[PDB]
RNA sequence: UUGUUGAUUUUGUGGGUGGUGGUGCAUGUGAUGCCCGUUCUGGCGCGCGCUACACUGAC
């Protein structure tokens, strides 16, 4: 009568980051919630933290969670690639100018 | 103990009425 | 018959209409609004929400055209936040743009009546109880109330007797201003409703109980 | 002291006033303490007179008295963090009075009182009550919670811990209560006991220090008419009061059964009978929600419609080419 | 004014005119 | 929800049905009758649905 | 168990139906039995839950508002339990004078002559110095 | 015996939109309403503020009221059937503009604003919200008709035709069915602007409705009638 | 304490006041009814072509 899966329930909600993230949706565009993430570095992220890109954010378990929070955090360490991390009102006036002494000529 | 579950359970963790009109500005 | 607060026997389904804001000030005197007059208001320290006559203009438009009105079966009551307590005449028929209306309340403010050549609109002295009639119900609108049916309602009260719907035309406020004159509180519907359309169910109520049609 | 310091006379009288109503105030609690017993008509002449004047003081210094309230609620936690029951004595009983009179019980919240209420709750459970001494003193802490809640009326768990025990303390087990936990079982009342005498109901304080069939029959007679008020006031109200009540009526029944001339209990059981059969006792239903209507949205929009340098610096240009072109024409 | 005071805060009036719930924010937490 | 794939074809719902708010635990082809799908909820009540 | 919507009465509800409730109003009887060991034979699912109601009226106001949420809507999905766990009455007390909000401190107009009752107005009778 | 629903939470209804059909609902068309902007910057025409103005447009000053059009939408909006989510307006000017108002919008209670609204959709052919999450109030392509249910009940409000009972006239109608209630904004007028959409014209009182009070005596009976409160 | 001046103020604690306030009424008067400032500083119309509003799609 009793058992206990040792992975733990789907989780609807988690927090990350000071971020609430919907469990539904897949993590790399869930992860893109997150201000400053986007889906290249949530792709990447995911990438260096080993997570599986086929599963949903309800089913993350703890040490991944704490894994790509460590890589969010402290990205040189793990190798990320530095890359992937009044003149007008005057020309307005001399428009101006030249507009006037336009209907002086005429 | 506790403290143990004190870190699992952090990721864990996550109208107008009446006559009332629109606002001014 | 047009009813008349002298006569009290008659059954008529009374409306108050209480917490009106109706005020006229002058720079010419003319009606207070929320949004016409917000720095002249705020000069007075009256704050700008609690400005908003056209409600009042809103009850009276419906409570007037309703069917019931030209049965002669309702009259409607206006007790002005200031203290100031107005008679309406059934027959009256108020003015159907607001702007013509304002101008209809600053004249009885200030004249304290307005006839045409019996005083259609007449300011009356406080309490409103001794212009009701002597054996009479009182309720009012309470959105925490309980939800009861108001053909229901008047169907269960007596006939010689006579009801008092004390409808809040405030926008906002707590549900008290005439908590001292009524004995109990009633609400009408489970979602909130507006003065305007809180009034007009109860003339709708008041005709399919009484058969008015 | 206060006629010499009146605020009007010079200035900072207002704040010595204000201190030496906090000083009264644990002169009132200290004469407690001290002995009276040979001058208790002495004691009573300046103990009633001390409040009245401390009154007059927490009418203008309810902020200073405040204050030391709340020094003296939380000192005699310290004293009960190390000393327990021989931290409480009669003062501390008689502050839980004081602070009753000075101060508003029927609020939800109130500066001193919920400190004072949950700490008394605390001696109501946490206390081991295994003495006539320590019965006694858990009896005027009843009365005084009761006195808390006379208009709010709110419940008190610990109250109906309290009495269960004490009155299975005094029929000391019958083998049929074995959820209540007793913690003296030599303090069982003998059947000798007339328990038709008129004994006196009322608890003197300074007999606590003193402390034998009377003084324990005594103590009995106050708890349990308290009891009954509990239930025509408190309990009566509650939608559990069957299950509250419950156990109340069994340990009431051995009173009875031991004891047939024994009346309280009757009258408390068959008030007790009389509230079950009025009050329906019928399934709870607070999930009927108000309905919630659809969502509102204000609409955006411009006052007044009409039908950035850079791209009026090209919108001039274009005119400008317009009339230049033509001009070469 | 003063019977009708003590109603209000026996439904939870809080004067500093606050409520009861308010204060019942972080306790829990912390 | 209940749900009906063309096996090897995860792509395409052919079906899907609501039985019931409550978890749909069970649900079974019926062997003799293509036509007909069974299905249980925690609703207690199990339904013959059919495509 | 919390509400059991048999027992909730409608307002456009018909007269005859209005009466039958009664019946069923009367006739209920609490099935929860508490001497039964077997969880599966208690019959506690057809009982309803009074207990926790008169918890909405516990002394602590906190306490209280705990108790109110069986009133509320359950839109949360859960309640993180080591945050409740361990809590102690010098815990309350603590927290009680740690209070993030602070209150005026007010007076009783009521008057009592006598704290104590004589072996007036008597604040606490029944006991006497 | 049955089953509780898993989620007891109350959820708001639907909104109801033109693209569903099957939905039984309380549609109101305000025909003849009299909205037009015009530049003196465009004002909503009135009566009683523009009759020099109308005068030389040639139009009548007396169906020149876009007030009665304001009132009606206000009751109809603000009444609890709109709440419940049972109820969608339309408006059809003058002019052979079709409005589609939404169940959600909060119309300006003041007629002053209510004017700076209409030039908006009008001009902009569309209204956002603050939020900008929904379309409040668009203009639609004529005819009326295919914005309607497919199965639905068609009557206007004729002062000679029978007085009727709203209540038992909705009770006695079917229940895939819905409702279509063709008012007159319209101050006075032969009383033939919906007669090619509606298959039979009835009559809600004796004596003479306003619009405003009409439609809200015609939802009130609605509302008894679906249990609405 | 003033601006030299002499008890006119200052300080602390309590504390009454709507008043060079209006509007009408009764042969000015009425314990009349009703309610409730000062000086400066600024103030487009007519036309084309192209892209989107996704699952007949995106990657």
């Amino acid at each position: 009568s009793l058992v206990v899966q040792e992975q733990g329930s789907f989780q609807h909600i988690l927090r990350l980051l000071n971020t609430n993230v919907d469990g539904n949706i897949k993590i790399v565009y869930a992860l893109t919630t997150i201000k400053g993430v986007g889906r290249r570095y949530s792709n990447l992220v995911c990438k260096k933290a080993d997570v599986d890109l086929h599963k949903r954010a309800g089913e993350l378990t703890q040490e991944e969670l704490e894994r790509i929070v460590q890589i969010m955090q402290n990205p040189t360490h793990y190798k990320i690639p530095a890359w992937f991390l009044t003149l007008a009102n005057n020309v307005e006036s001399k428009l101006r100018d030249d507009l006037e002494r336009l209907k002086k000529i005429r | 103990d506790k403290k143990a579950r004190r870190r699992t359970l952090r990721f864990y963790t996550s109208r107008f009425k009446g006559d009332d009109d629109i606002p001014y500005k | 018959p047009v009813l008349t607060s002298k006569d009290k026997i008659t059954k008529r389904m009374i409306v108050v209409l209480a917490m009106a804001s109706l005020e006229t000030h002058k720079i010419k005197y003319v009606l207070l609004n929320c949004d016409d007059h917000q720095g002249l208001l705020k000069k007075m320290g009256r704050d700008i929400s609690e400005a908003r006559p056209d409600i009042t203009h809103q009850c009276l438009l419906t409570l007037l055209d309703s069917p019931i009105n030209k049965a002669g079966k309702l009259q409607v009551y206006i007790q002005t936040s200031r203290g100031i307590l107005i008679e309406v005449n059934p027959t009256v028929r108020i003015p159907r743009t607001f702007k013509r209306f304002s101008g209809l309340m600053v004249q009885l403010l200030h004249k304290l009546s307005i006839r045409s050549v019996e005083k259609l609109l007449k300011v009356i002295k406080n309490p409103i109880t001794d212009h009701l009639p002597t054996k009479c119900r009182k309720v009012t609108l309470s959105f925490d109330a309980p939800v009861i049916r108001v053909q229901d309602y008047i169907e269960k009260l007596d006939d010689d007797e006579s009801i008092c719907v004390f409808v809040g035309a405030m926008a906002r406020g707590k549900d008290n201003f005439a908590d001292e004159y009524v004995d109990e509180k009633v609400g009408l519907s489970n979602y909130p409703l507006s003065a305007s359309v809180a009034c007009s169910k109860f003339c709708h109520g008041a005709e399919d109980a009484w058969n008015i049609l | 002291i206060i006629k010499a310091y009146q605020p009007k006379l010079a200035e900072g009288n207002k704040e010595k006033l204000g201190k030496f109503t906090a000083v009264l105030l644990r002169h009132i609690i200290f004469l407690s303490n001290q002995n009276y017993l040979k001058n208790v008509q002495s004691f009573k002449r300046t103990q009633n007179a001390l409040i009245s004047i401390l009154k007059s003081l927490s009418e203008k210094y309810n902020r200073e008295l405040s204050e030391e309230c709340r020094d003296y609620i939380n000192e005699m936690q310290a004293r009960y963090k190390k000393n327990h029951f021989d931290a409480l004595s009669n003062g501390d009983l008689v502050f839980f009075s004081i602070i009753g009179i000075l101060f508003s019980t029927s609020d939800q919240y109130h500066l001193v009182i919920t400190p004072a209420l949950i700490l008394m709750s605390q001696f109501l459970e946490q206390i081991k009550f295994n003495s006539l001494k320590r019965i006694a003193f858990g009896a005027v802490l009843v009365r005084i919670v009761s006195q808390y809640q006379r208009i709010s009326k709110r419940y008190i768990p610990e109250v109906v811990y309290f009495f269960q025990k004490i009155l299975l303390t005094f029929i000391v087990k019958p083998l049929d209560f074995e959820n209540i936990r007793l913690d003296s079982y030599e303090l069982g009342l003998p059947l000798d006991v007339d328990f038709t005498k008129k004994r006196s109901t009322i608890i003197p304080l300074h007999t606590l220090s003193t402390m034998p069939v009377d003084q324990c029959v005594s103590v009995l007679l106050n708890v349990m008419e308290s009891l009954d008020a509990t239930i025509s006031t408190v309990w009566k109200s509650l939608p559990a009061f069957n299950e509250i009540i419950l156990p109340i009526q069994q340990l009431l029944s051995a009173y009875t059964s031991k004891y047939s001339d024994f009346e309280k209990p009757r009258n408390i059981l068959n008030k007790v009978e009389k509230l079950t059969k009025f009050t329906e006792h019928i399934p709870l239903a607070l999930q009927n929600h108000k309905p919630v209507s659809i969502p509102t949205h204000a609409p955006k929009y411009e006052e007044n419609f009409n039908p950035k340098m850079k791209a009026q610096l090209k919108k001039e240009r274009k005119f400008t080419m317009k009339e230049i072109r033509k001009d070469a024409k | 004014e003063l019977e009708q005071q003590r109603l209000d805060r026996m439904n939870g009036m809080i004067e500093l005119e606050r409520g009861v719930e308010d204060l019942d924010d972080g306790f829990w937490e912390n | 929800l209940v749900s009906v794939y063309d096996s090897y074809n995860p792509r395409t719902i052919l079906l899907s049905i609501n039985a019931s708010t409550h978890p749909t635990h069970v649900t079974k082809f019926h062997t003799q009758d293509n036509k007909i799908l069974a299905t249980a909820s925690d609703d207690r009540v199990t339904r013959l649905w059919d495509i | 168990m919390l509400h059991n919507p048999a027992f909730i009465s409608n307002p456009f509800q018909t007269p005859d139906q209005v009466a039958n409730l009664k019946t069923l109003k009367e006739n209920y009887v609490d099935p929860f039995d508490v001497h039964e060991s077997d969880p599966e034979l208690t019959h506690a699912l057809d009982s309803s839950l009074w207990e926790l109601a008169s918890l909405m009226e516990h002394y602590h106001p906190n306490v209280a508002t705990l108790a109110k949420i069986f009133a509320q809507p359950f839109k949360k999905l859960s309640y993180n339990m080591e945050d409740f766990l361990d809590w102690n009455y010098d815990s309350l007390l603590n927290a009680e004078s740690s209070r993030k909000l602070k209150t005026l401190p007010t007076l009783e107009f009521e008057a009592f002559t006598n704290v104590f009752d004589n072996e007036g107005n008597v604040y606490l009778p029944g006991v006497a110095w």
